[PDB]
């Protein structure tokens, strides 16, 4: 441990934006600790994010405003931000700093971790190979979710993204035919918001199995940006050292990226798109990678880092860049919003990278693959055919493409809406599947094999 | 039509011509006024008075530490006075122990009124504090208060603020 | 950063000791005899800390320890109910309420699920519009009959209190309310409203032995 | 496809935004051309040749306005952005050298 | 407390011997005492921004350091006064100089220590006794509405060793000294507090009770919660005008702030000389507005940080008064004003901009602003309890929705009240748009209709799907005429109409309808609904074969009935009381009921 | 005054383009003015820029051409500029630095002002009233100046803009149902039109209501900048202490914004969007917002800004950051002009929103109002009428829309084509407007009450 007593300093060269400049420094360390107070007592923090000789550069994530340059006294840990981890923590509610915020006493640490952890070697990373029954056929059926799999919901403002995470977190199973340690990132959004969760929480009577991280609208924007790690770190501890299986959901992830993009103009780093820095995707896959199974324990952590996609640009960075790092994602859209369907899930521009794995014989039904590629086909079609006849007139179109229409029509009412109840299993969102498949003749039908249709098809 | 643009211009020249006349007056009245500070500067104790102000005036606007006085030559008796005089005045105010120094090889034109010129060590900062200067500074900066001693208030102004 | 609530590790306790003295001076307020014994033992645990010169630093002290009833809602809650009940006799001061009405009506109160929003908070809060309005009044016929039907009004409820439902001061505050908001310019309106409610009293003089 | 493909310039700001007046005018000229020819055939009810005619008509308006406006709308937003993009690079590279020169004037001094 | 002015770059300037002093603190710079902050800093020098024009400083010119940052001072006779953004009184600058300017580096102080206001103590706290934050030791008589009570600073808490007895006391003198752990505070009954932090409350509650406006529309169909926060476009066709008057007059809320963030001159004048005018009844006298409202005038021409900080100002005044135990309300005339002059600062800065230009914190901004307003319990043991709502507008350029600070206001704020400027064009006011108006607390209000009201939420419902219906029926008519159309969608269409002429229409020249009290609203919405129910069943249950009820037949039938319903508006509540409306709409629905039976 | 003597310095530290860097000077001041003597005798005018300690930079107005670091000298005024104002200067001819230009004597001034001046107390501003007719029935009997208000000229680069400029000062003043004056400024003009405006207003024996400020294309750029500073400073004194009401023309705000970003340039400052400085926007702010009423007194001043869209774009930051803080817009246009129409200015996508207490009993006449409002709707219908002529033929169309189309040719010809020599006043132009709208019989005047029909329509 570290026995050596801490210095402290009242050295401050400067203050440059959220960038608090200290000068006289003996052997600086990079990405350090340091702890400061303005002269009306307020107690601050920081880390180090330069060194160079004397110098030392932190940036102070409560903010900048009221520091001093010759009153200010700032003392360096000595180490990184290291946080205490405790099983325990589960049933306690966390500020974005890692302080409690539910009345109850400060975490009394098995350990300390790295908040910026460490890359699992890819050797003993073991590719999932389980499902997870989300009880949604939208999600199950056509973009499964594996257990150690990332995948965010891209969603819009105004759209019930809450919800469905909410519903997530209760009717969360297994297709084996199991209790989710959930760690909730709540950063970024009003009270309501956050209230809405807790109290969701506490009514599925699940909260002792609940950890609870908020950053408010109202609260510093340069906490944003750990508070995730934060989560994440107490999510390794229970998954890879005490093998139990953690659900970890981050709430609308374009405040981290807005709250990273603030700090990249403050340090005048390169941009890339929008205003983002140029290491956005390096930063994204710090967070979203810690996920995943490990080979020889037990544990295992799933991501639902659900986002807040800027005016409905799929292309905007945050979703782009997510896109590229996450296996696919569930995308709910205004379209069927407006329309009051719920969950209002469109699962044509979705994907589920491990879902190939995930489907199928000794998982569960021989079938299930067959359909999910023929309901992408039909439903993209009809929404093809929709495209034509908006223009053309119904007159126009023939038998071959209003069948496509009946499809598609009856799909979104039959297969995506279910309610905020609806638990559905995975079989049977297969057989609503074929339920809607049989609208069409064989011969439409090209992407099954006849190997699987003689058998399927005549239900 | 032609006769419309005639008018006009005899009204626009007209009006020309007034102004000038009135600029004419103001002329007159600053040459007079410098006509008068000769007859000043003929005298003896008030013109030394001028000068042991100005040269005061001159040494606390320039703030150096050497300085150079630069007169006429038939002032230099009296300006040699005014220096002597000027120089434990400034330190006392100043708390700076300045070197001042009289031109003795150059001197100012002797068509000037009078007054000095100060200049600092290096001849590279000078001030220009003779009386021909100052008049025109003075008299210029409150001209509108001639303009209406002169010619009257302006009737249709109603608000000074 | 503790953050209980909206409040930070500081903010907490001081907003402790600041629940706990109030309710000293509420009880001594309201009951400067000390006669509503069980209403007081329902508060010994922070009346114990009255009496005592702390300086605000050693009942602050206390609290940060755990000496103290440092809970912050159950102060709250409780708090509201007595100053509630504080706001029910003085607003009818001119009136004495029998001391085993009082303590009925605390239990009343103590028992509601959520005071704040009762229809006992509300017959307060028009009973004090009715009885602040003529603080500083003009004599006028509307302020002459507002002040003999208030003065009934606050009659009525040292003998029922609120949460006994009575029709009577049911109707009496809504009529009170009404003449209240009627136009001053209008005087036949505000006249026969106010003789309304005298023939319709159910007594004959509904004023002789109420007000001077 | 999506977007008429046109290189992000302020050339092509001038040339889609006039294309799109050129579409809106030709929109609204052949509604009018398609609501006289709906008088007409309501009037009449070379009756069949009206009903060609409307539906010849409407299927073009109803292109224009489903299918190539939307094409030059998304064009032109995707310009507008793309401009701003290389606007922003431009004030950074311009920012560093600002504060390049600021750093070799202090070594000066 | 003075250092020196090293250099002027423009509005930046550099001071120098000014080692004592801390990030946003404020500086008086130079003679005239211009008013500026503290930005970057470095050694004993300092980088300071004016926010007045700099020409005229000199190098030696004395700064004076201010230790409190960016403030508000709080304190009686903020009520009636018009401030600017950084809380300077333009009734006084202009009234105490005889001049039309405001003076480069004016310096009024924001409450005049001229005034002898009446104080009256609590009369239960006493020497010895223990205060906190929050507690209230007295009240100002300020005028007939609104007491102005007085406070403990927040974050200040002890022992009271004075109390001012009861009399006439004046901003400048001491009305309570405390003491805590030895150290001797004294307060006046003016308190400051920094405008960019937010004032503590013991806890954030949920917002239940409605928002009462004098409108039909804007309620019945997108309800406003006290507490709660909405959106206004900001167009010059819009009407905007009806919502501010109707907020600010007929609100059930204590306290009315109006917010200007960087208008035009005569868009200022406009609201300055409308808003003296206005008056309520309160007790049956009328009175004026200005005794419960304060004004924040800021046009497009002054100090880019008062116009930028104009919207913090607001706000904190708004918790002021909350912190208080009343229901605020605060109306900021153009948050796009707001966000261009904080465009304007990160663009002076040569900060890094993002989306559209915009600051890549605007987002952020907006939501930390936005999550001020709510329904609070408050600090100090009177266990009182308030709210502070905000109807903000938005006015983009072009009108775009597209605009970063129109779509992150519209991601942030519950209720959107979208207006209109075709409706206008067609004299139908107030102008709602509908289909793009919604309200997100539906649900936060079911509790309060339920409790009071029972019917009022099936019918809105009802409401809301008559009138999307007739949008959906449009496409149907244009290409039919009416003609080949079911006698249940003809029902639809004409309700419809009835429903938009006489009842989302609402005309406030006329003095029986300045005020729509919620009663009169779901009353007549009630019977209007009914009527449509009764009116599709009269079709419905005789429509099968030989013998069935058209609507032509119903509108023949009983148009006394229909007449009645248009009717219905008309009920001037200050005339006919409650009973007696709720009496006739009885009886208008009996009468109606009974119209129908005849036809079966 | 101050009395104190002026230091005259030789020291330069360097020049660099437009500005001079001086050293060892005492106490300077920001925007001090400085007079240059260079080896040659040559006299400059200047301002400083910067003062960094005792390095001041000033900016020199002409061309820094000739300019060494060892002769010439600089000599400090000790104030910054203040512009000397007088009720004579009303029918003189000035250049951008405020010195005279027409043979007559330099200004003997009533006062001095500075041209930056301050912003008018809200709370002391009074929302405008009467009308300011311009003799220009396109914008009298459809777009009014209200008596206080602000409302620019967009027109494309080639179009008549100076020539109406030039016919509303020869043609404007009160509706007169002594006490009006113009303030013209021309920012960036070339010299033959610099001759058209000065002879123009001296010829119609108009100048002795004008003040006129000429900045020239090849004048110093950093005059342009004072230019509309000195012309709006003279419009407050006039207006506002001797109780008179001054309209201000402002022409080619875009040269104006041009030389601005030119002083950015030379301030080193990072451009900001499209090239334009950051604070583009608090400057138009700070020229068009000192006018107005004010309480109290009986003057008041009105803006017509007159701008050049780059590309013919209304979107430019310059007419876009213009339109933003004004109140409504004239806007020229070009197939107007091509068609020979003069003035060019189009109706329908103009809007004067102060028109509403502009005009009415009292101020024009009864009538004003209602003849506007229909004269519109007419002209948008003839539009449409046309329009469809086009495609339908002239046998199809009906004995209405004949009438709109006789309206939208006698429309154009007789009410929007006038001539720069004929003077249209209020009352004249809305009787011209009723020979136009009796063509259609009183049912097709739907907009017009039938109270006013009665009274206005026959005869």
């Amino acid at each position: 441990y570290l026995s050596q007593p801490r210095l402290t300093y009242k050295t401050v060269s400067g203050v440059n934006g959220p960038l608090v400049i200290l000068d006289h420094v003996k052997f600086p360390r990079y990405a350090e600790i340091v702890h400061l107070t303005l002269p009306d007592g307020t107690k601050r923090s920081g880390q180090v994010l330069e060194v160079s000789g004397s110098k030392a550069v932190v940036q102070v994530f409560e903010g900048t405003s009221g520091i001093d340059a010759k009153k200010t006294s700032c003392e360096f840990t000595g180490d990184i931000l290291r946080t205490p981890v405790s099983e325990d923590m589960l049933g306690r509610v966390f500020n974005g700093s890692g302080k409690p915020i539910d009345r109850g006493p400060v975490v009394l640490a098995e350990d300390f971790l790295d908040i910026m952890g460490q890359p699992i070697n890819p050797q003993c990373r073991i590719y999932p190979e389980e499902m997870i029954q989300t009880g949604i056929s939208a999600i199950d059926g056509m973009n499964s979710i594996a257990r150690g799999q990332k995948i965010p919901i891209f969603s819009a403002a105004g759209l019930p993204h809450n919800e469905i995470a909410a519903q997530i977190c209760r009717q969360a199973g297994l297709v084996k035919k199991e209790n989710f340690a959930i760690v909730f990132a709540a950063m970024g959004v009003n009270m309501e918001t956050a209230r809405f969760f807790k109290s969701d929480f506490e009514e599925n009577g699940s909260m002792d199995n609940v950890c609870l991280f908020l950053n408010l609208a109202n609260d510093p924007t340069i906490e944003r940006i750990i508070t995730p790690r934060l989560a994440l770190t107490t999510a390794e501890f229970l998954a890879y050292q005490c093998e139990k299986h953690v659900l970890v959901i981050l709430t609308d992830m374009s405040s981290y990226a807005e709250a990273l993009r603030e700090v990249s103009a403050a340090r005048e780093e390169v941009p890339g798109r929008r205003g983002f820095p140029g290491y956005m995707y390096t930063d994204l896959a710090t967070i979203y990678e810690r996920a995943g199974r490990v080979e020889g324990r037990n544990g295992s952590i799933t991501q639902i880092p659900i986002l807040t996609m800027p005016n409905d640009d799929i292309t905007h960075p945050i979703p782009d860049l997510t896109g590229y790092i996450t296996e696919g994602q569930i995308y709910v859209d205004r379209q069927l919003h407006n329309r009051q369907i719920y969950p209002p899930i469109n699962v044509l521009p979705s994907l589920s990278r491990l879902m190939k794995s995930a489907i199928g014989e000794g998982m569960t039904r021989k079938d299930h693959a067959d359909v999910s590629n023929q309901l992408y086909a039909c439903y993209a079609i009809g929404k093809d055919v929709q495209a034509m006849k908006a223009v053309v007139g119904e007159e126009a179109l023939t038998s071959d493409d209003l069948l496509y229409l009946e499809f598609l029509q009856k799909f979104e009412k039959n297969f995506i809406t279910q309610g905020p109840y609806e638990n559905r299993t995975v079989y049977e969102t297969l057989d609503i599947g074929w339920q809607l498949l049989r609208i069409f003749p064989k011969e439409m039908l090209k992407r099954i094999p006849q190997s699987t249709l003689s058998e399927f098809y005549p239900r | 039509q032609q006769k419309k643009i005639q008018m006009s211009n005899l009204m626009n020249q007209a009006r020309l011509k007034v102004l000038r006349a009135r600029d004419d007056l103001i002329t007159d009245l600053l040459n007079e006024a410098k006509q008068r500070l000769s007859k000043v500067v003929k005298d003896t104790t008030r013109y030394q008075v001028l000068l042991d102000g100005l040269v005061l005036q001159g040494l606390y606007q320039l703030l150096e530490p050497r300085m150079i006085v630069r007169c006429r030559k038939q002032d230099f008796p009296l300006v040699k006075a005014a220096v002597q005089k000027a120089i434990p005045m400034y330190k006392i105010a100043t708390k700076k122990d300045v070197d001042v120094q009289i031109d003795l090889e150059a001197y100012l034109p002797e068509d000037i009124a009078g007054g000095v010129e100060i200049y600092n060590g290096d001849r590279k900062i000078k001030v220009s504090n003779t009386l021909e200067s100052r008049l025109d500074l003075i008299a210029q900066q409150m001209m509108p208060e001639v303009r209406g001693a002169l010619f009257g208030a302006n009737a249709n102004r109603k608000f000074l603020d | 950063g503790i953050k209980m609530g909206g409040l930070t590790s500081e903010q907490y306790h001081s907003q402790v000791v600041g629940k706990i003295g109030y309710i000293a001076r509420c009880m001594q307020t309201i009951d400067p005899e000390n006669n509503l014994k069980k209403i007081r033992e329902d508060y010994q645990d922070v009346l114990i800390w009255a009496e005592k010169n702390y300086r605000f630093e050693e009942i602050l002290e206390a609290s940060k320890s755990g000496k103290c009833p440092n809970d912050l809602d159950a102060l709250s809650r409780r708090s509201l109910i007595l100053q509630e009940l504080l706001r029910l006799v003085s607003s009818i001061s001119p009136f004495k309420m029998k001391l085993d009405l009082i303590e009925s009506q605390y239990e009343k109160m103590k028992q509601h699920v959520n005071l704040w929003k009762s229809d006992y908070h509300v017959k307060l809060n028009q009973l004090n519009q009715l009885t602040d309005y003529l603080k500083n009044a003009a004599p006028t016929p509307k302020n002459n009959f507002l002040r003999a039907m208030t003065s009934v009004l606050q009659m009525q409820i040292a003998q029922y209190g609120i949460t006994e439902d009575n029709e009577g001061i049911n109707q009496l505050f809504k009529l009170g309310l009404h003449l209240l908001a009627m136009a001053n310019e209008k005087i036949d309106e505000q006249y026969h409203l106010f003789k309304g409610y005298v023939k319709d009293q159910p007594e004959e003089s509904p004023f002789e032995g109420i007000l001077p | 496809k999506d977007r008429i493909e046109i290189f992000p310039s302020r050339m092509a700001q001038t040339i889609m935004k006039a294309r799109l007046k050129g579409a809106q005018t030709g929109r609204n000229l052949l509604k009018k051309k398609s609501d006289a020819l709906t008088l007409r055939f309501r009037q009449i009810l070379s009756f069949v040749t009206l009903d060609e005619a409307i539906k010849i008509t409407n299927r073009r308006v109803n292109a224009i306005e489903h299918v190539i406006i939307p094409r030059i709308e998304r064009t032109l937003a995707y310009i507008i952005t793309e401009l701003d993009e290389r606007e922003r690079e431009e004030f950074y590279r311009l920012k560093k050298i600002q504060e390049k020169k600021k750093i070799i004037k202090e070594k000066s001094e | 407390t003075f250092g020196y002015v090293h250099g002027v770059s423009g509005p930046v300037v550099t001071a120098c011997d000014m080692a004592g002093a801390a990030m946003y603190e404020l500086v008086r710079v130079g003679h005239s005492e211009l008013v500026g902050e503290i930005i970057r800093l470095e050694g004993d020098m300092a980088t300071i921004q004016v926010y007045e024009e700099t020409s005229g400083v000199s190098v030696g010119d004395p700064v004076l350091r201010t230790g409190k940052p960016l403030s508000v001072e709080l304190g009686p006779g903020i009520m009636g006064a018009i401030f600017d953004g950084i809380q300077r009184p333009l009734s006084d600058i202009s009234s105490q100089t005889q001049s039309i300017y405001i003076p480069r580096g004016v310096n009024v102080s924001a409450l005049s220590r001229d005034i002898k206001w009446e104080f009256i103590p609590s009369k239960n706290l006493r020497v010895g006794s223990h205060i906190t934050g929050g507690d209230i030791y007295g009240i100002v008589n300020e005028n007939s509405l609104i007491k102005h009570k007085i406070m403990l600073p927040p974050r200040s808490r002890g022992s009271v060793t004075y109390i001012a007895p009861p009399g006439n006391y004046d901003a400048s003198d001491v009305v309570l000294e405390l003491e805590f752990e030895g150290v001797k505070e004294k307060l006046s009954m003016v308190q400051v507090w920094p405008v960019r932090q937010v004032r503590p409350v013991t806890e954030k509650l949920p917002a239940n009770h409605p928002l009462l406006t004098g409108q039909r529309v804007l309620d019945a169909l997108f309800p406003c919660v006290q507490g709660g926060t909405t959106a206004i476009p900001g167009a010059f066709g819009c009407g905007k005008t009806v919502i501010s008057q109707s907020l600010s007059k007929y609100s059930n809320s204590d306290v009315i702030i109006y917010v200007g963030c960087g208008e035009r001159g005569n868009e200022m004048s406009e609201v300055l000389r409308d808003f003296p005018e206005l008056t309520m009844e309160v007790d049956g006298k009328v009175e004026s507005i200005m005794k419960r409202t304060a004004l924040v005038a800021n046009t497009s021409n002054m100090p880019v940080a008062a116009r930028e900080a104009s919207i913090y100002t607001g706000i904190t005044l708004s918790e002021y008064f909350r912190d208080m135990g009343y229901h605020v309300s605060m109306m900021a005339d153009s948050t796009s004003r707001w966000a261009e002059a904080l465009r304007e600062i990160s663009g002076r800065l040569a900060e890094m901009p993002a989306d559209s230009g915009y600051p890549a914190y605007l987002g952020a901004r907006l939501a930390s602003f936005y999550e001020r307003a709510g329904r609070v319990k408050c600090l100090g043991n009177p266990e009182r309890e308030g709210s502070v709502s905000i109807v903000g507008a938005v006015s983009p350029p072009g009108g775009d929705f597209s605009d970063p600070v129109t779509s992150a206001t519209l991601g942030i704020v519950q209720v959107f009240w979208g207006l209109d400027k075709k409706l206008a064009q067609r004299k139908h006011f107030p102008s709602v748009n509908w289909l793009i108006s919604y309200s997100k607390y539906m649900r936060a209000l079911d509790e309060y209709y339920d409790k009071h009201f029972t019917e009022f939420v099936p019918l809105r419902t009802k409401a809301k799907e008559i009138l999307q219906e007739e949008e959906d029926l449009a496409e149907i008519v244009q290409l039919v005429g009416k003609a080949s159309l079911a006698e249940t969608d003809k029902i639809t269409l004409e309700v419809a109409k009835l429903i938009k002429d006489d009842f989302l229409q609402q005309n406030g020249y006329t003095p029986y309808d300045r005020f729509c009290p919620f009663y009169k609203t779901v009353g007549m919405l009630s019977n209007m609904i009914s009527f449509y129910d009764m009116a599709r069943r009269a079709v419905e249950t005789t429509a099968q074969s030989d013998n069935k009820i058209t609507w032509s037949i119903i509108r023949e039938h009983m148009g006394e009935i229909l007449y009645k319903l248009s009717s219905m508006k008309f009920k001037d509540p200050v005339k006919d009381g409650e009973a007696k409306i709720k009496a006739d709409y009885a009886q208008l629905l009996e009468d109606m009921q009974n119209a129908f039976r005849s036809l079966e």
